[PDB]
């Protein structure tokens, strides 16, 4: 279609065959073909139409590449030119990592409506995956402030694993 | 999902245009009323198509169309939950909003701002609707608040009125003090969960939830108008009266049972929310029907009646039934926007006569208004088979059947009782007798506006409690098996309220003088809180604001300790400077000693 | 009141009409452009990273 | 961001060789043309802010402020001439030099890449301020107004001057690149407790703090409506950026720092919400008012967090259009009443409609109605100070049924009930009037619908 | 007391000018400034201005990184990598202290 | 040019000349020029400079 199905799964869908167990007329199914006559048939011609005209003019757009420059760690302290790089790519990097928390959190949101009163148990793997990925998300970027930066952020991750660190020591 | 989808946003979308077309000067201000009650109309009739597809197979669907704003890892989309609640209160909403407007284009006729009473109507609804279908906790809160906007609009719409605009302001400021805990709770959420979203909200459950849903209850406190923060409900009728049936039906009041339904996934797992909830609706039913029982306006106790009622909704959440407490709301739309239909219609052919003590002998001379009021009556006190019938006695019975606070049940059964007395009082004193109104008598109910709005809203509080009923989808394990005294217990008491209320109303015809009892007093003067805390509370504050913040504080020690006292210091050293005799020998002398200090004291010479 | 209400009516309109049809022409014969794998040795111009021709046209003339 | 800076000098030349009659005509409308093209700066990037050269740079930050004082600009010049009609003709020119002037101050303000010349023209504007103040203020207190608001702001800018210039001989720069990648904690002594407290009194004074605010219900009121206009909407908002900016080498030493001015600004603006129910006139409810609202600005920042940096962003543009406009309603009434006195001229709704419209819409916007870019900044710096300690949410609850209260109470006050008998000049509201009105409302109500513009670096 | 003018009397600007739009005196200028105020104010800035924002390419990169992010998740569970890790930069890139 | 309207001039002249000045700012930070680590890359055959 138009998303990539492998980053937005949907479970195949079943949709039960109508059975009907009464004589009367479904107002549903009479509804149902109204609106395709008089909505989606003129609809989709109004499409069909733009469509048309999109294809005399076909002109692309793209995706931009960002090169890996060297991280924070890499540069000398109080060099700014080298600092400079490895900041913005922290910065694009943090982002990034923002959304996909996102992709995360709407592949969990879509489950439970999808999954109706079922979800307190059809959903366990996306609750699994959302718990990790908030975990890590927490652990590179929670509690650095306002004026947060690559700098700090490597400051809370050396203090992160000194602690572990030490705890392994204990064992 | 096409049809479904499509259908369930033109509702929307059909209700706004009215307001384009108005605020976009492309409409013919001839018949603006009509237009806009057309629209509610076709609305209606597109709301149920989603309806029936939700009733044939319980379809159900999130739209997520825009996306507005993404906060770090906080999507905010505008979003509509198209379920349960959404598909069922839809439909009656606009359904009793097709009943008022017709209504109101006979009743306000003669006001000369009508189109822009029937704008404020439609934004009220429009409000409501956002209210309703919100997905997210800020999409909800823009409703939240859209209402209480529209409601200070309307109840304060004779702004030439001290009264209404004092009565205006007292619903903004306690539905701000409701308002605290709504903003507690999202707080909450976001902190505690990364989310608004209601989906997220429910798939992770929290565990220790005391926190937000002790916010979600004061809110739904102040917006249905709860013990506490309950006076401004009676208040609201300042409004014209087409405000009072709205506002009491559908929009505003409804809206915290509302808030404290759609967070049932929540509140069904955590016990203490439930005692509170169904405390505070225990003691809110009870002592507003007392209230009930000895006022003489005719709005009054039928605001009465609605902060009764809606204090049996929140007892219906605290023994976690949030299916019957939503029915309740849906059956009780019908038959509470008709008491108030037929109440404006009486005060209308009375010349603006709201008291009961001077109506009489209107159920020959007005006969559709007095067939509506007495269905309206019967359906409120819960007869077999009228649409009341269909969620107030399932409620009852699953309250004694329940494992439930003693007190709590015991008040909710007497105010069944109470029910049953200020109803007849309206009956009693406003129909039967000798008619007690002036000689110029104008009565006339013959518009076919009065006629035909009441009449739908009539066929609806016999019908509409059987057709949902026998529609919705069981989503509980109702409890049918219980002793014969627990399963007629509201039909009794309600029986013993008309007898006990009959007696006491034909004692009032005795030629016997009784003085007035403390109770009595108690009752009329609404437990004398809105005569304390309304003359208090103000007062404290207001005398705090101008003695001590503004004038102890920022006209005196602020200015005294800072910019006062320093000036003060540089103008006495100015005159030590300058206050010299201008005399040689005197400043000579002055070198000498500053030339020996400098030497004997500071050593500038070494 | 009226008169002003008609002048904000008016003056808005003024470029409003313009710019919604402008707009429609531009969706409808233009149309937006179609994401695409950066070809080989190829260098975009900064101004095709956008795939609305009206953003396109921003970043081109102006940024 | 010469693009901007030289077209706003040529507004002088522009004034000084119009014609008598055209100075407002012309003044009017090209300083709409150069706000126009202030939104070609809203070309902002993820990661990186617009670094035009070594002066001057954009961010997120500065653009919405910029934006915001160059679209002042020709809603003063509206507002004021009125009542400069019978002015003498070089002193009317005089005026319009003055705010010129004070934009181009501003705009070189937010936009300053080197800290000491950002005082240099944070300091730059008194000047202008201080003479539209004193010169064509109305009343005998209108001198001694000037004063406070000269001594109160240069009592904490020297203070800020020699931290500044220390900073620089340690550090070695000022430019605010560079103190990204050179700061360095500051640890705790006297000497740095002294520091930290001279580079941060002159922006708090600016804001106002509670404690620090007298000055400002004294200029604010003395002050003709343009300059009204400019303190409230921009010159606050100086204080409030230049905090924004300068806490980037403060910490962590701002974490106990804070506590004194974070209890002053959370019962501050309980204290001064109240004072607004009580008070008698009209433009010192509303210079009160901003007090409240700046109250949550000096919150947020000092906390810290991502999200109160964006709710602060968002609350000091959405209270610069809010705050001037209700000052040009309170004007307009001024101008047909001659007198600040609320209770004077009542039931207005009935003699002036449409104008009734703004004064509900400013009040709405004043308390914060959702979705609002006022209620957006409100609620993400509630949504900050919970976390930071959840009894807040007590004090920032209560304010904002207080603020409710009164802004409904100055709608209720002078629109509703009944209309003096005795004043009989209440003519219907002038093209201008309304125009002036919906060029603020409009804009504000637009944001909603892309708020994303307006929450600053942090977004 | 002293040799003084006495306060001039209120002006109306509707008794000249009925149609006055409350900018000048003069009924031509009067025109010419609102005409401005509403051309350049309404039709320019914020029609024009409005349409430029709606439009503006990418503000501050979030499409381009909604892109890039599904982008990193493709790759990641297909190659059975974890979505996201704790650690922003690789610990053999750093020495701890002690 | 009309002896009415020449003072119409003075501020889209200061736009185009402070516009101008801008650009020629420009010209006097190319150290880094197709020289960064993020974006240095080889010149189109054709191209003189990655950006003026
Ligand atoms: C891109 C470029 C686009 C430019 C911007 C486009 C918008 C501006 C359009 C300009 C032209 C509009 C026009 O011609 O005015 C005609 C319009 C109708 O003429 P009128 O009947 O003679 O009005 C005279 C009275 O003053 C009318 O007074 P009124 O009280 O009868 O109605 C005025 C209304 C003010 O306008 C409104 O708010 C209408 C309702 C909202 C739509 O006041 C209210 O209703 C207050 C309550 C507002 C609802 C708040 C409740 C919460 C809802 C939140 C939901 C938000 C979801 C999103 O006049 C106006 O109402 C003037 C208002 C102009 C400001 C618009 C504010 C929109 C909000
Ligand atoms: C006010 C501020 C204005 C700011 C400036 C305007 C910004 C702007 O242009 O963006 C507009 C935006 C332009 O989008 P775009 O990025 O240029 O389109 C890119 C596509 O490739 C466009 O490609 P396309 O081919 O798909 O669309 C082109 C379209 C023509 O569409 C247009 O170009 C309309 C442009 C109108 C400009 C707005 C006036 O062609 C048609 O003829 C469609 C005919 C459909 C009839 C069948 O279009 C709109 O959103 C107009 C409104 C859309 C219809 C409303 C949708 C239903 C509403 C659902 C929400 C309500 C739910 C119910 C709840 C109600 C509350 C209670
Ligand atoms: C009908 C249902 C009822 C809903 C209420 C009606 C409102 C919805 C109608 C509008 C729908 C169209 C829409 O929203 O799209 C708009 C869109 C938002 O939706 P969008 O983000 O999806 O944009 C659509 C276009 N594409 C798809 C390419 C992204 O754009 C805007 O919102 C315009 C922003 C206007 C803000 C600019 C203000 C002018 C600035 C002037 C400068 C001076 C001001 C002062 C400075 C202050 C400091 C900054
Ligand atoms: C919690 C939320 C709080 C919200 C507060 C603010 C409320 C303001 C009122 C909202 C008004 C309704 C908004 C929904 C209508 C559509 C809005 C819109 O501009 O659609 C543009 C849409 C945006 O695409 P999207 O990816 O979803 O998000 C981009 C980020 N801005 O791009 C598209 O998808 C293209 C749509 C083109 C449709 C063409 C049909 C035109 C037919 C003629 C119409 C006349
Ligand atoms: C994004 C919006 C998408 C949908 C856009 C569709 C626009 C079509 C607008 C048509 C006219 C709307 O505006 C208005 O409509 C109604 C009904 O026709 C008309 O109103 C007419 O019918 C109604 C009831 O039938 C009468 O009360 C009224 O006396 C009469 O004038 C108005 O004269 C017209 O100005
Ligand atoms: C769930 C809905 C249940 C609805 C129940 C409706 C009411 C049920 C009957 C209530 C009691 C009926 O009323 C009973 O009989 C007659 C009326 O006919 C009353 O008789 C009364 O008549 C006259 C009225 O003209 C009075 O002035 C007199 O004081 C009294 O004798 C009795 O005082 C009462 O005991
Ligand atoms: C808090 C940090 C910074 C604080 C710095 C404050 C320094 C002082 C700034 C204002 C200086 C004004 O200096 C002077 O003050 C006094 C009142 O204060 C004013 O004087 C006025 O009040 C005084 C006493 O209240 C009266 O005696 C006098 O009749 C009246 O005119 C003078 O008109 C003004 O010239
Ligand atoms: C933190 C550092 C703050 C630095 C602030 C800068 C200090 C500036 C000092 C200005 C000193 C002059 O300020 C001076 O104050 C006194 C206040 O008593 C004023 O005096 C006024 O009040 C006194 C008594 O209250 C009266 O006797 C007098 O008639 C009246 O004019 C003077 O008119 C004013 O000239
Ligand atoms: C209505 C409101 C208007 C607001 C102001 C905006 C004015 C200009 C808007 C549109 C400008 C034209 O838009 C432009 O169209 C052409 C389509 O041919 C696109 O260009 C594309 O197609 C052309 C061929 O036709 C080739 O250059 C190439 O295939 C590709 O670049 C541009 O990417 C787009 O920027
Ligand atoms: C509105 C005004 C707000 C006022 C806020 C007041 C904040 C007060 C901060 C106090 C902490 C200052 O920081 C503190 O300074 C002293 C300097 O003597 C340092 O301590 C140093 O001197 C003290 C002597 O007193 C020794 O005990 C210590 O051995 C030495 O290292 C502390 O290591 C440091 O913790
Ligand atoms: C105008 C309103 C006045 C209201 C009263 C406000 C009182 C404010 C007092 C200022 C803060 C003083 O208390 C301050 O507490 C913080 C801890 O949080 C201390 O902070 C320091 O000590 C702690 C441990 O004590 C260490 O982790 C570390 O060395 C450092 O953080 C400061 O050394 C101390 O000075
Ligand atoms: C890209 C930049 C665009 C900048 C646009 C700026 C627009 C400013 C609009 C102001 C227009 C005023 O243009 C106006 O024209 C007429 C003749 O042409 C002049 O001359 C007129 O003045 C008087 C007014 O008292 C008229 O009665 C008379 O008809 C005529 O003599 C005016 O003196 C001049 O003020």
């Amino acid at each position: 279609d138009s998303w990539d199905k492998d980053v937005y799964p949907e479970p195949p869908r079943r949709t039960p065959a109508p059975s009907p167990q009464t004589s009367l007329p479904n107002p549903i199914t009479y509804l149902t073909k109204a609106f395709d006559l008089l909505v989606d048939r003129p609809v989709t011609l109004v499409r069909e139409f733009i469509e048309r005209q999109h294809a005399k003019n076909k002109y692309y757009y793209y995706h931009r590449e960002f090169r890996r420059v060297p991280d924070i760690t890499e540069c000398q302290e109080k060099d700014v030119l080298c600092m400079f790089e490895a900041e913005m790519q922290w910065r694009r990097d943090y982002k990034v990592d923002q959304e996909i928390v996102n992709i995360i959190q709407e592949r969990l949101k879509a489950c439970q409506q999808r999954e109706g009163e079922s979800h307190r148990q059809n959903c366990a793997k996306e609750l699994e995956q959302f718990t990790q990925v908030v975990k890590a998300y927490q652990d590179r970027y929670h509690d650095l402030g306002a004026h947060y930066s690559a700098r700090k952020c490597l400051a809370k991750q050396k203090q992160r694993m000194l602690a572990e660190r030490k705890a392994a020591k204990e064992a | 999902m096409n049809m479904f989808s499509s259908l369930s946003l033109v509702t929307l979308l059909l209700l706004t245009m009215p307001i384009m077309m108005m605020s976009f000067n492309t409409y013919k201000p001839s018949n603006y009323p009509l237009y806009v009650k057309t629209a509610i109309s076709y609305a209606f009739i597109t709301s149920m198509i989603p309806t029936m597809m939700f009733i044939h197979s319980g379809q159900e669907l999130i739209i997520s169309n825009w996306h507005w704003l993404t906060i770090q890892t906080l999507k905010l989309s505008l979003s509509f939950k198209m379920d349960y609640f959404s598909m069922m209160f839809i439909p009656v909403a606009l359904f009793v909003t097709w009943s008022i407007m017709e209504f109101s284009m006979w009743y306000m006729y003669s006001d000369p701002n009508i189109n822009k009473f029937f704008k404020y109507l439609l934004l009220f609804l429009i409000t409501m609707l956002i209210l309703v279908t919100a997905n997210n906790l800020f999409q909800l809160f823009i409703g939240w608040e859209g209402v209480g906007i529209m409601s200070f609009l309307l109840i304060g719409w004779w702004y030439g009125r001290a009264d209404a605009n004092t009565a205006a302001l007292q619903a903004i400021l306690y539905n701000r003090i409701g308002d605290i805990g709504f903003i507690l709770a999202m707080a909450w959420f976001l902190t505690n969960l990364n989310t608004w979203d209601l989906q997220q909200i429910f798939m992770l459950n929290p565990s220790d939830s005391n926190m937000p849903l002790i916010g979600l209850a004061l809110a739904a406190t102040g917006k249905s108008a709860q013990f506490g923060l309950h006076p401004w409900l009676p208040s609201a009728m300042e409004g014209p009266t087409p405000v009072s049936a709205l506002l009491h039906s559908s929009t505003m009041v409804v809206a915290g049972i509302f808030l404290l339904i759609r967070f049932y996934p929540l509140t069904e797992n955590n016990k203490y929310i439930q005692s509170i909830t169904l405390c505070l609706g225990a003691i809110t039913t009870l002592f507003t029907a007392m209230c009930a029982l000895t006022q003489n306006d005719i709005k009054k106790i039928i605001a009465f009646s609605t902060s009764s009622q809606l204090g049996l909704m929140m007892v219906t959440i605290g023994i976690n039934q949030p299916y019957l407490a939503f029915l309740h709301i849906c059956t009780h739309a019908f038959f509470k926007a008709m008491l108030f239909m037929c109440s404006g219609s009486i005060i209308h052919s009375l010349n603006d006569e709201q008291d009961i003590r001077k109506m009489g002998g209107l159920f020959k001379a007005m006969p559709f208004t007095t067939t509506a009021l007495i269905v309206g009556s019967l359906a409120l006190t819960g007869m077999p088979f009228l649409t009341g019938f269909y969620s107030k006695d399932l409620i009852i019975e699953a309250a004694n059947t329940s494992y439930t606070n003693a007190w709590a049940l015991l008040m909710t059964l007497i105010a069944t009782s109470f029910t049953a007395i200020y109803s007849t009082r309206i009956i009693f004193f406003a129909l039967l007798g000798q008619p007690r109104f002036p000689t110029l008598v104008n009565i006339n109910e013959n518009n076919p506006l009065l006629i035909n709005s009441i009449k739908r809203l009539l066929i609806g509080s016999l019908f509409a409690g059987y057709i949902i009923s026998n529609n919705i989808p069981p989503t509980t394990i109702p409890q049918m098996t219980m002793p014969y005294y627990l399963k007629t217990t509201a039909l009794i008491v309600t029986i013993l309220g008309f007898i006990l209320a009959l007696e006491i109303s034909n004692m009032t015809k005795n030629l016997k003088y009784h003085y007035p009892s403390n109770a009595f007093k108690f009752s009329t003067l609404l437990g004398y809180f809105p005569t304390i805390m309304h003359r208090l509370a103000p007062y404290m504050n207001l005398s705090m604001s101008q003695k001590s913040a503004s004038s102890l504080l920022d006209l005196i020690w602020l200015e005294a300790i800072l910019p006062k006292t320093i000036s003060l210091a540089q103008m006495k050293a100015s005159t030590l400077v300058t206050n010299q005799k201008g005399l040689i020998k005197l400043y000579f002398l002055s070198f000498l000693i500053t030339i020996l200090i400098s030497m004997i004291l500071f050593n500038f010479h070494e | 009141d009226k008169r002003f209400l008609k002048l904000l009516r008016f003056y808005i309109l003024l470029t409003g009409i313009p710019v919604a049809i402008g707009i429609t022409l531009i969706n409808v014969f233009i149309g937006e452009a179609e994401l695409a794998e950066i070809p080989e040795g190829y260098v975009p111009e900064h101004w095709e990273y956008f795939k609305h021709p009206i953003s396109r046209w921003i970043a081109r003339t102006f940024f | 961001m010469l693009k901007y800076i030289i077209p706003t000098i040529m507004l002088m030349p522009l004034t000084w060789l119009s014609k008598n009659n055209m100075i407002w005509v012309n003044s009017t409308a090209h300083s709409l043309l150069i706000s126009f093209t202030s939104l070609l700066l809203m070309n902002q990037f993820g990661d990186n802010s617009l670094n035009f050269s070594l002066l001057f740079f954009s961010d997120s930050l500065s653009t919405p402020l910029l934006i915001l004082t160059m679209w002042l600009l020709p809603l003063m010049l509206m507002a004021s001439q009125h009542h400069l009609s019978k002015e003498n003709l070089t002193r009317k020119k005089l005026f319009i030099t003055m705010l010129i002037s004070l934009q181009l101050f501003l705009i070189m303000t937010f936009t300053a890449m080197e800290l000491i010349l950002f005082y240099i023209l944070f300091e730059a504007t008194l000047v202008p301020t201080l003479i539209i103040i004193t010169r064509w203020g109305n009343q005998t207190e209108r001198l001694n107004a000037g004063l406070y608001f000269l001594f109160y702001t240069l009592a904490g800018s020297l203070p800020l001057l020699v931290a500044l210039i220390y900073i620089q001989n340690t550090v070695g720069s000022l430019n605010f690149l560079m103190l990204q990648y050179w700061v360095q904690p500051v640890h705790n002594s006297w000497s740095n407790v002294f520091m930290w407290l001279a580079c941060m009194m002159a922006f708090m004074v600016k804001m106002p703090l509670y404690g620090l605010h007298l000055w400002l219900p004294k200029a604010h009121v003395e002050a003709p409506i343009a300059g009204s206009m400019v303190l409230a909407a921009v010159l606050l908002k100086l204080g409030g950026y230049g905090m924004l900016r300068i806490t980037l080498i403060l910490n962590p030493m701002t974490d106990f720092m804070a506590y004194p001015f974070i209890m002053l600004s959370l019962w501050g603006m309980i204290m001064t919400s109240s004072i607004c129910l009580r008070q008698t006139d009209l433009k010192s409810l509303i210079a009160y008012s901003s007090v409240s609202h700046m109250a949550l600005v000096i919150v947020a920042i000092l906390i810290q967090t991502p999200w109160s940096y964006m709710g602060a962003t968002a609350l000091m543009i959405a209270h610069g259009l809010t705050s001037s406009m209700l000052f040009c309603l309170a004007n307009s009434n001024y101008e047909r009443i001659h007198s600040r006195t609320m209770i004077l001229a009542r039931g207005l709704q009935t003699l002036l409609p449409l104008m009734a419209t703004w004064w509900l819409l400013a009040s709405l916007t004043n308390l914060a109605l959702p979705p609002t870019i006022n209620l957006i900044g409100e609620l993400f710096v509630v949504m900050s100070t919970f976390s930071w300690s959840n009894i807040t949410i007590i004090l920032m609850g209560v304010n904002m049924v207080i603020t409710a209260l009164y802004s409904l109470y100055m709608l209720i006050m002078t629109q509703r009930g009944k209309y003096t008998y005795h004043i009989n000049n209440i003519s219907p509201s002038f093209t201008r009037e309304n125009a002036l009105m919906s060029l603020h409302i409009l804009p504000l109500l637009l944001l909603t619908l892309n708020p994303k513009i307006i929450l600053g670096p942090l977004y | 007391r002293w040799q003084e003018d006495p306060e001039p009397e209120d002006e109306n600007l509707y008794e000249k000018n009925p149609d006055s739009h409350g900018y000048d005196k003069d009924p031509a200028v009067d025109i010419w400034n609102m005409r401005v105020v509403f051309f350049f104010g309404f039709s320019i800035v914020l029609v024009l201005g409005s349409t430029f924002v709606a439009y503006l390419p990418d503000y501050r990169m979030q499409e381009w990184a909604r892109r890039e992010a599904e982008r990193l998740v493709k790759y990641r569970e297909a190659h059975g990598l974890p979505i996201m890790e704790s650690n922003c930069f690789d610990p053999s890139k750093i020495q701890l202290p002690e | 040019v009309v002896r009415d309207h020449w003072v119409h001039v003075l501020v889209p002249m200061g736009f185009v000349f402070g516009y101008y000045l801008d650009r020629k700012n420009d010209e006097k930070l190319t150290a880094f020029r197709n020289k960064s680590l993020l974006y240095k890359r080889e010149l189109k055959p054709n191209e003189e400079v990655t950006w003026k």
